[PDB]
C-alpha cells in the first residue's frame, strides 16, 4: 500500500508540472479562436 | 585632443573584441528579476 | 437533484466557460458534446448539470444573458462554446451604459420576461430540482440591475429552494469604472433580502494569489476565472459523487446561517502552489488544512485575524481517513479559541468525497462566516457618502427616473447590515 | 544655532500647500480682490 | 456600431481629409472606393461598417458630409484624388461666404444652405441600424463655422432630440491669432456649444505647433501635420468600437463617467507616443511610460496647464499590445503624484479601454511605429483659465463698439453681445464654485 | 585545494585575470 | 525531537550553507535533495533536521532571511543550493544600512510578521518541538537588529522550549565596522534577557587555528566556516544516535548554566591536525584531552589563563572506553585545580557517541563556561562609552527613533553582567 | 542597484566621456550600443541594469544627462566616436555661458535651462525600482558649475527629499590656478556643499599632476590622464554594487561610517598600483604593498598632508586576488605605526571591501595591468586647512572690493560675501572643535 500511494504522488506531480495553466499555454483551440483573443491574450510572439 | 585621445581607442575596440574582459557576478539572480517585474503590484496590506 | 446555471454580464458569462470546462472534463464530454469516457462513476449522475439530446448529445442547463452581444461572440470563441444550446443565449442591442437604473428598469423590464421565461422552461423539466447557481459582477450596470432583478423574480417563484450567487466587488485599489460605489450599494440592498446564501470575491485577491502564490509572470482574466471555476465546480462535488459522509448545499446552509440575514461568506481553495515548488511537498491532509486556514488562500480583502468565525464548512475530496479529518479539526478549533464566537460549542462542518478532481489526489474547498466581511461594505460606504454629500453624478440615475430617497434608503439597509454584524462580533454570554 | 536656517539666500525647504495653489484664477475671484491692478493678459 | 461625421468650412475639410485618408488606410479600401480584388485574408470581418457602407455593386463609401459656403475647398476634394470615394450628394457647397460674420452665417447666409444640410443627415440616418452619435468638427473663429455650426446644431438639438452630438473644435490661441473679430465670433458661439453638445474637446493650433516643434523633429510644420494628429486622435477614441479587446468602452459609457454635471461637459485632450523614427530606437515604450507622458503639460493639446486646477474625471484609451496589470500598475502609480489632484468629491477617478489594434502607420506620415499607444480625455477645473482670456478681450473690443456696425448691419440686436458676455460669466463662476472645497460640514 | 580535515575541495573563487568574455 | 534553525543575514547564510552541506552529506543526502545513504541508521533519526517530500526526498527545515536578495541569490545558487525550498526565502527591498535601529526598528517591524508567520507554520508542524537555532553576527545590521526581534517574538510564543544561538563578535585587534560597539551591546542586552545559551566565535581565533594548527598557505571564509560547521554539527550528534550515555540541549544547558545569567560559553573541536604531522601520530581519547584543553584550540580572544572554570561538557564521538574518559576528566581536573572553581565538586560533564564523523577514528566537541568572557564584555562596554561620551555617530540612531535612554540601560545591564561575572570569580567558601 | 550620473560643465562632460568609456568596456557594450550576442563563451548577465536600461531590441542606453550653457563641448560628444550610444534628449546645451560669475549662472541664466534638466531627472527617475543615489560630477572654480550646480541641488533636495547626493567635486588647486574669480565662486558654492550633500570628494589637478608625473612616466601629461583615473577611482568604488565579492558595501554603508556629524561629510580619496608597464613587470605587488602605499601621502588625489591632522574613519575597497587574512594583517600593521593617528573618540577606525573583480585595463591607457589593487577615502580634521587658504584670498580681494560690480550688477547682494564667508568660518571652527581631545575626564 505504501509503495502505491508513492506512485499515485509521483503521477500528481508529473500531472502538474506538465500542465497548460502553470505553463501558461493553450493547446485546446477553436478555429474562431485562433482569431478573437478577447480573454486569453497575453502578449505577441516572437515572429510577429 | 579628444579625437586621438577617445576616438582612436574606439575604433581600436570597434575592430578588436577580445578587450572585453570576463568576469562573474552571480548575485543578480531570479529573487533580484522578480522584485524587478513586481513594481507597483502591492495588494493585502493592514494599516 | 439538477442545478440551473445563469451567467450574467461580461464576468458571468467569462467565469462561466470555464466553469463548464471544468465540468465537461471531469464527466469526459467532448466539446462537441459526445461522451468519451471510461468510468460509469462519470455516467451514473451526469444528469445533475447535463441534459440529454438524442443521438448521444448532451446540453449544459445555463443561461446566458447580456446587452450587448460582444460576449456572446467572446463565448463562441471559446474551446467550448459550441457546447451552448442556441435558444439559451438572450441579447439586445444597445448597452448598460454602466448604469445601474438603466440595466434595471429601462432594458431590464423589456428583456426579463424572456429570461424568467427560458428559466422556467430548463426549471419544470428537471424531475425535482435543487437550488438555482448565479454568476455576475456588483460593480457593472447589467450584471447588477439585471442580475439582482432576475434574482428578485427566482426568489419570487421558488421560494422554498436555495439562491446561490458567486459575486465580484469593486476592489477600493483598482477600478476600471468610476460609478462603481452606486451600483455596488444597490445590488447589496438587493442580495440582502433575497440571496439564501453568498460568496464575494476581490479581484485584488485573486492578483494576489496569482503573484505571490503561484508567481505567473503574466497573469490574465483566463486565470483568475480558472481559480473562481475551480472552487464553484468543487462545492457541488458531494452532490455528484459517492463519499462516506455525503453532505448537500441545504446541510451547508443550516449549518452556516445563525440568523438569517448573516448569510455572506468567505471562499478558499487548497491545493495552490507554483511549478517551482511543487518537486518540494508531498500530499498530506494536515498540508491541505493548514493551506486551508492560511488567510493569504481566501479570496477577499478583509483578513479573518480582524474578525472571528460564528461557522465554517470543509469539504475534502479523495481517499483518505475520517480520523485525520476529526482531531485536525479539534486541533484548529483548540488552538485559536480566541478567534471563534463562545456562544456556539463546535463551529466546524466536515464532509468527505471519495472522487478528488482530476489530477490532483486531494483537494479541500473552504467556505467560512466571519463578522470581517463588514469592513469591505463600511469602505464602498465611505466612498458613496464622499459622492453623495455632492450630488456628484446622480443626474443620470435621476434622469433614469430613481427618487433620491432610494440612494438614503440603501445606504441605511447596508449601514443596518454592519451595525448588526457588529454588534454579534461584541455579543457576550453574561 | 551657530548656522543660517536658509531663509537667507532666499530658499525654503517648506512643501507648498497643495489645495490652496490648485485653485483656479477667476476675473471676480481673484483679480478683483487685489489691491494693485491686475489682468489675464499675457506680458 | 455606427457613427456619423459632419465636416463644416475650411478646417473642417481640410481636417476630413486626413481623418477619411487614415480610415482608408486603416481598413484597407483603396482610393477609389473598391477593396483589392485579390486580397482574400480569408475572413470578411465588419469592422468597416463603423465608417463604411456598401452600395450595393460592392464600392465601400464613407458616412460624411462636408459643408462649405464657398466652393473652392470643395470642388478641390471633387477634382483630387479621392473623386469617386465620396457621393457627389455628401460634398455640399454654396456660392460665397460669411466673411467672418458670426450674424451673417447664423441669420443671413446659412439659413438659405441649412435645409440640403439637414436632407443629407436624413439620408445617412435612415442608412443606419444602430446609430450612436454624430462627430462635428469646426472652428469657432470664422464667420460660416461659427454661425451655420451653431444654426445646425440647434436643428439637430430639436429633431433628433436625445442623439448624442460631440464636438471637436478649434478655439483662438491666447496669443497667436489670425483674425481680428475672433473674440466675437468665440463668445457668440459659446452660448451655442453650452446648451447643444454632450461633449466638447477644445483644440488650440498654438499647441500642437509647439508638440510638433519638441517632439517631432519638424522646423516648418502646416496644417496637414496637424490633421493627422487629430485624425489619430479621433481614430484612437473610435478605435474600441472597431477592434476586439480586453475592456471595451460604447460612446454612452464615455459620457456617462466623463460628465459629472450637465453643463460641466468641456474637456482636454492628449496623446501620448508623438516620437519620430529616429527617438524611438533609443528608447522603450512601455504602458507606465506613455502613461505617465498623458499626464505631462508638455504633452497637452489645448494651451491651458493643468497643475492650476482639479481632475474630476479621467478616460484611458489603450490601443495596441496591452494587458489590464500592467495599466492597473500605471494608475496606481499616478495616484501617487501630489501635483495630480483630484476634488475629494471624486474618489474614483479613471475610466479604462483596452483595445488590441495597434495605431496605424501612413506612408508620408511623420510619426514613428509603435506597438501601443494611450489617448486621454479629462475634465478638469483648470478650464475657468481659458474662458478668462476670452472674457478680457471682449471687453476691451466692445467697450468702444469697435467693429458692432458690421453685426448690426447683418441682422443682430446689440443687446446679443451682452447676453452671451453674462452666460459665459456664469459658466466661468460654475467651475470657480465646483471646485470649493466642502466645507459645510465643520 | 585542502580542506582544514586535509580532503581535496573544489575552487570556490572564480578565474578572471587574463579572461576575455568574447571569444 | 526535531530542531528549527533560522539563519539572518550574510555571515549565517554563509555559514548555513556549510552547515547544510555537512549535514547532508552525513546523512547521504544528494545535492539534488535525493537519499542516497548506505545504512538504516541514516534514515531513523533524518526527521530531526529534514521534512520528508514525496518520492524519497527530504527538505531542510531552515528559513533564511535578508534585507537585499542579493545574498539569497548566492546561497540559491550555491553547489547544494537548490534543496532549500523556494518558499522558505523572506527578504525586503532595502538593507538594513549598518545600522542596528533600521535592522530593529524600520525594515524589521516591515518584514517581521512573515517570518513569524513561517517561523510558526514550521514549529506547528512538529510531533514535539525541540530548541530553535539561530546563526547571526553581532556586529552586523539586519543581523543583530532582526534577529533580537525575531527571538524575542518566538520568546513571547514559545516560552517553555530551548532558545539557542551561535553568534559571531568582533575581534579585538581590528574591526570589520566602525560602529561595532553600539551593535554589540544593544545585541547583548537583547540576548541576556531573551536567551538560554549563547556561543560565541572570533574570526581572529579561527584565523590563528589555521595558521597555527593546520598551516594552511591560502585560508578562506569556506574553511573558517567549515570549521565552524564541524562544531555545530557534532554539539547535536548525540540527539540523532545511539550511544552509551545519551545527552541533549536541555540537559547540557542543566549542566552548564549555574544561574540564568551566565549562559555565555567558549567551543573548540580537537582533532585538528595539519596533512603532514597527520601520519606520525595515531588518535587516542589523550591526544583529544589534550588537545581539546589547550587555549590554542578555543575558538574566542580571552585565554582560560586569566579565568577559572565553573562548568564544562565533553561530547564524544566514536568507538570507545568509558575509563579513558573518567580517568582522563578526572586527571585534568586533579592536575590543574587552581583553574577550576572549588565549590563545585565536579566541573565537567561527558557523554559517548557511537558514529564519528566520516573519515575520522574519533572526536570530541568542548563547550566550556569561563569567566574569562568578562574581558570581552568590558572592552565592548569601554569602547561603547568612549563613543558615546561623544555623541560619536548618535544622529542616525536618533534619527530612525531611538530614545537615548536605550544606551545608558544597555549599558549599564552589561556593566552589572560584568560585575557578576568578577563576584563570581572572586567568591569563596568562607 | 541602479544609479543616476548628473554631469554639468566642462570638466563634468569631460570627465564624463572617460567614464562612460569605462563602464562600457567593463560590461563589454560596444560604442554604438550593440553587443556581439552569439560570440559568447559564458552567459548573459543583468549586472548592466546599474548604469544601463535596455530597449527590448537589445540595445543599450546610459542612465546619464549632460549640462553645459555653451553647446561646442557637448556638440563635440555629439559629433564623436559615441554618438550612437546617448539618447539625444539625455545631451542638454543652452545658448550662452555663466562668463565665470556664480550669480550669472544662479540668478539670471541657470534658471531657464534648470527646468529641462529636472524634468529629465524625473524621466529617468521614474524608470527606476531601488534607486540608491545620485553622483554629481563639477568643478566649483567655473560660473555655471557653481551657480547650476548649487540651483539643481537645492530643487533636488526639496524634490527627492531623503534621496542621497554623492558628489565628487574639483576644488581649486592651493598654487597652480586657472581663472582671477576662482575664489568668489568657491566660497559662495560653500551653503550648496555643506547643506545640501551628503558626502563630497575634493580633487585638485596638482596632486594628480604630481601623481602621474612621479608614480607614472608621463612628461607631459592632460586632461584625459586625469580623468581616466578618476574614471578608475569610480569604477572601483561602485564595483562593490556590481560584482561578486567576500565582503560587499553598499553605498549607505559609506554615510553610515564615514560621516559622526551632519557637516563633517568631506573626504579624501587615494588609489594604490599607479605604476606603469615596465615596472610593474619587475615587482610583486602583494596585499601590503599595496596598503602600504595607500597611506603614503605621494598616492593621494587632494593635495594635503594628512599628518597635519587625525583620522575619524577610513573605508578601504579591496578589489583583485586579495584574501581576507592578508588585508587583516595589513589593517593591523598600518594601526601599528606611530605616524597615523586616531582621534580618541573613534576607536575602532576602519570599514573594510573585498571584491573578486580585477581592475579593467583600457587599451590606450596608461596603467598596467595588475591583479589587485586597494582604493581608499577617509574623513580627517587635515582639511581645515585647505579651506583657510581660499578664506585668506577671499579676505584679500573682497577687501578692495576688486570685482564686485560683475556680482552686484547682475543681481547680487553685497551681503552675500559676508554672508558666505562668515558661514565657511563657522565651519572651520566646528572642524576646530571636533577634533580636540577629551582629556578632562573625572
Ligand atoms: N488646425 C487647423 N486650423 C485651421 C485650419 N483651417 C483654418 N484653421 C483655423 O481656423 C480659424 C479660421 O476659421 P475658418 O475655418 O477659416 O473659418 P470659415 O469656416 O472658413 O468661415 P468663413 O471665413 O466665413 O468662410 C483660424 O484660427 C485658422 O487658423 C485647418 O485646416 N487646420
Ligand atoms: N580634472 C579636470 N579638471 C578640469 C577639466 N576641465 C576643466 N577643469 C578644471 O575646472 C576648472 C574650470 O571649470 P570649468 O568646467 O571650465 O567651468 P565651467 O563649468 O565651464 O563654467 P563656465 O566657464 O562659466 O562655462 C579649472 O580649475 C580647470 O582646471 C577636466 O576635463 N578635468
Ligand atoms: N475576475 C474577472 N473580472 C472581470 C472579468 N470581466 C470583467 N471583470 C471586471 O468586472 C468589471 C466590469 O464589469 P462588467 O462585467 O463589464 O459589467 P457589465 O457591463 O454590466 O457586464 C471590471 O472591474 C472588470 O475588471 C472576468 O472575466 N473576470
Ligand atoms: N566566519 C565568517 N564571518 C563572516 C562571514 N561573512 C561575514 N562575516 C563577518 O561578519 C561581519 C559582517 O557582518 P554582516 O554579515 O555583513 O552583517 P549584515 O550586513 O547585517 O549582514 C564581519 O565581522 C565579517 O567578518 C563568513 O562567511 N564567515
Ligand atoms: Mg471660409
Ligand atoms: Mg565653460
Ligand atoms: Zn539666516
Ligand atoms: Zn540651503
Ligand atoms: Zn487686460
Amino acid at each position: 500500500d505504501k509503495e502505491e500511494d508513492t506512485r499515485k504522488a509521483l503521477e500528481e506531480i508529473r500531472f502538474h508540472m506538465e500542465g497548460d495553466f502553470l505553463n501558461e499555454t493553450e493547446t485546446v483551440v477553436s478555429e474562431l479562436g485562433k482569431k478573437v483573443k478577447a480573454e486569453r491574450y497575453k502578449g505577441m510572439t516572437e515572429e510577429q | 585632443t579628444k579625437n586621438v585621445t577617445v576616438d582612436a581607442t574606439g575604433e581600436y575596440l570597434k575592430d578588436n573584441i577580445d578587450e572585453y574582459p570576463a568576469t562573474s557576478s552571480e548575485c543578480w539572480g531570479m529573487f533580484m528579476k522578480f522584485t524587478d517585474n513586481m513594481k507597483g503590484k502591492k495588494l493585502r496590506e493592514c494599516y | 437533484r439538477e442545478i440551473v446555471c445563469v451567467q450574467a454580464g461580461q464576468c458571468g458569462n467569462q467565469i462561466g466557460s470555464k466553469f463548464w470546462e471544468v465540468i465537461s472534463d471531469e464527466h469526459g464530454v467532448d466539446p462537441t458534446g459526445t461522451y468519451q469516457g471510461d468510468s460509469d462513476l462519470q455516467l451514473e449522475r451526469i444528469n445533475v448539470y447535463f441534459d440529454e439530446a438524442t443521438g448521444g448529445r448532451y446540453v449544459p442547463r445555463s443561461v446566458l444573458i447580456d446587452l450587448e452581444p460582444g460576449t456572446m461572440d467572446s463565448v463562441r470563441a471559446g474551446p467550448y462554446g459550441q457546447i451552448f444550446r442556441p435558444d439559451n443565449f438572450i441579447f439586445g442591442q444597445s448597452g448598460a451604459g454602466n448604469n445601474w437604473a438603466k440595466g434595471h428598469y429601462t432594458e431590464g423590464a423589456e428583456l426579463i420576461d424572456s429570461v424568467l421565461d427560458v428559466c422556467c422552461k430548463e426549471a419544470e423539466s428537471c424531475d425535482c430540482l435543487q437550488g438555482f447557481q448565479i454568476c455576475h459582477s456588483l460593480g457593472g450596470g447589467t450584471g447588477s440591475g439585471m442580475g439582482t432583478l432576475l434574482i428578485s423574480k427566482l426568489r419570487e417563484q421558488y421560494p422554498d429552494r436555495i439562491m446561490m450567487t458567486f459575486s465580484i466587488i469593486p476592489s477600493p485599489k483598482v477600478s476600471d469604472t468610476v460609478v462603481e460605489p452606486y451600483n455596488t450599494t444597490l445590488s447589496v440592498h438587493q442580495l440582502v433580502e433575497n440571496s439564501d446564501e453568498s460568496m464575494c470575491i476581490d479581484n485584488e485577491a485573486l492578483y494576489d494569489i496569482c503573484f505571490r502564490t503561484l508567481k505567473l509572470t503574466t497573469p490574465t482574466f483566463g486565470d483568475l476565472n480558472h481559480l473562481v471555476s475551480a472552487v464553484v465546480s468543487g462545492v457541488t462535488c458531494c452532490l455528484r459523487f459517492p463519499g462516506q459522509l455525503n453532505s448537500d448545499l441545504r446541510k451547508l446552509a443550516v449549518n452556516l446561517v445563525p440568523f438569517p440575514r448573516l448569510h455572506f461568506f468567505m471562499m478558499g481553495f487548497a491545493p495552490l502552489t507554483s511549478r517551482g515548488s511543487q518537486q518540494y511537498r508531498g500530499l498530506s491532509v494536515p498540508e491541505l488544512t493548514q493551506q486551508m486556514f492560511d488567510a493569504k488562500n481566501m479570496m477577499q480583502a478583509a483578513d479573518p485575524r480582524h474578525g472571528r468565525y460564528l461557522t465554517a464548512s470543509a469539504l475534502f475530496r479523495g481517499r483518505m481517513s475520517t480520523k485525520e479529518v476529526d482531531e485536525q479539526m479539534l486541533n484548529v478549533q483548540n488552538k485559536n479559541s480566541s478567534y471563534f464566537i463562545e456562544w456556539i460549542p463546535n463551529n466546524i462542518k466536515s464532509s468527505v468525497c471519495d472522487i478528488p478532481p482530476k489530477g490532483l489526489k486531494m483537494a479541500v474547498t473552504f467556505i467560512g462566516n466571519n463578522t470581517c466581511i463588514q469592513e469591505m461594505f463600511r469602505r464602498v460606504g465611505e466612498q458613496f457618502t464622499l459622492m453623495f454629500r455632492r450630488k456628484a453624478f446622480l443626474h443620470w440615475y435621476t434622469g433614469e427616473g430613481m427618487d433620491e430617497m432610494e440612494f438614503t434608503e440603501a445606504e441605511s439597509n447596508m449601514n443596518d447590515l454592519v451595525s448588526e454584524y457588529q454588534q454579534y462580533q461584541d455579543a457576550t454570554i453574561e | 544655532d551657530k548656522y543660517h536656517v536658509c531663509e537667507c539666500y532666499g530658499h525654503t525647504q517648506q512643501l507648498p500647500n497643495y489645495k490652496k495653489l490648485t485653485n483656479p484664477r477667476t476675473l471676480q475671484g481673484f483679480y478683483a480682490k487685489q489691491k494693485v491692478s491686475a489682468c489675464p493678459c499675457i506680458p | 456600431r455606427e457613427a456619423i461625421c459632419i465636416h463644416i468650412g475650411q478646417a473642417g475639410c481640410q481636417v476630413g481629409n486626413a481623418c477619411w485618408e487614415l480610415f482608408c488606410l486603416e481598413h484597407g479600401i483603396q482610393p477609389d472606393g473598391a477593396m483589392p480584388s485579390d486580397k482574400t485574408i480569408g475572413v470578411e470581418d465588419d469592422a468597416f461598417n463603423t465608417f463604411f457602407s456598401e452600395t450595393g455593386a460592392g464600392k465601400h463609401v464613407p458616412r460624411a458630409v462636408f459643408l462649405d459656403l464657398e466652393p473652392t475647398v470643395v470642388d478641390e476634394v471633387r477634382t483630387g484624388t479621392y473623386r469617386q470615394l465620396f457621393h457627389p450628394e455628401q460634398l455640399i457647397s454654396g456660392k460665397e461666404d460669411a466673411a467672418n460674420n458670426y450674424a451673417r452665417g447664423h441669420y443671413t447666409i446659412g439659413k438659405e444652405i441649412v435645409d440640403l444640410c439637414l436632407d443629407r443627415i436624413r439620408k445617412l440616418a435612415d442608412n443606419c441600424t444602430g446609430l450612436q452619435g454624430f462627430l462635428v468638427y469646426h472652428a469657432v473663429g470664422g464667420g460660416t463655422g461659427s454661425g451655420l455650426g451653431a444654426l445646425l446644431l440647434e436643428r439637430l438639438s430639436v429633431d433628433y432630440g436625445k442623439k448624442s452630438k460631440l464636438g471637436y473644435t478649434v478655439y483662438p490661441s491666447p496669443q497667436v491669432s489670425t483674425a481680428v473679430v475672433e473674440p466675437y465670433n468665440s463668445v457668440l458661439s459659446t452660448h451655442s456649444l453650452l446648451e447643444h453638445t454632450d461633449v466638447a474637446a477644445m483644440l488650440d493650433n498654438e499647441a500642437i505647433y509647439d508638440l510638433t516643434r519638441r517632439n517631432l523633429d519638424i522646423e516648418r510644420p502646416t496644417y496637414t501635420n496637424l490633421n493627422r494628429l487629430i485624425g489619430q486622435v479621433v481614430s484612437s477614441l473610435t478605435a474600441s468600437l472597431r477592434f476586439d479587446g480586453a475592456l471595451n468602452v460604447d460612446l454612452t459609457e464615455f459620457q456617462t463617467n466623463l460628465v459629472p454635471y450637465p453643463r460641466i461637459h468641456f474637456v482636454l485632450t492628449s496623446y501620448a507616443p508623438v516620437i519620430s523614427a529616429e527617438k524611438a530606437y533609443h528608447e522603450q515604450l512601455s504602458v507606465s511610460e506613455i502613461s505617465n507622458a498623458v499626464f505631462e503639460p508638455a504633452s497637452m493639446m489645448t494651451k491651458c496647464d493643468p497643475r492650476h486646477g482639479k481632475y474630476m474625471a479621467c478616460c484611458l484609451m489603450y490601443r495596441g499590445d496591452v494587458v489590464p496589470k500592467d495599466v492597473n500598475a500605471a494608475v496606481a502609480t499616478i495616484k501617487t503624484k501630489r501635483t495630480i489632484q483630484f476634488v475629494d468629491w471624486s474618489p474614483t477617478g479613471f475610466k479604462c479601454g483596452i483595445n488590441y489594434q495597434p495605431p496605424t502607420v501612413v506612408p508620408g506620415g511623420d510619426l514613428a511605429k509603435v506597438q501601443r499607444a494611450v489617448c486621454m480625455i479629462a475634465n478638469s477645473t483648470a478650464i475657468a483659465e481659458v474662458f478668462a482670456r476670452i472674457d478680457h478681450k471682449f471687453d476691451l473690443m466692445y467697450s468702444k463698439r469697435a467693429f458692432v456696425h458690421w453685426y448690426v448691419g447683418e441682422g443682430m440686436e446689440e443687446g446679443e453681445f451682452s447676453e452671451a458676455r453674462e452666460d459665459l460669466a456664469a459658466l466661468e463662476k460654475d467651475y470657480e464654485e465646483v471646485g470649493a472645497e466642502s466645507a459645510d460640514m465643520d | 585545494l585542502i580542506d582544514p580535515f586535509g580532503n581535496p575541495k573544489v575552487r570556490d573563487v572564480p578565474d578572471l585575470f587574463g579572461r576575455s568574455r568574447y571569444s
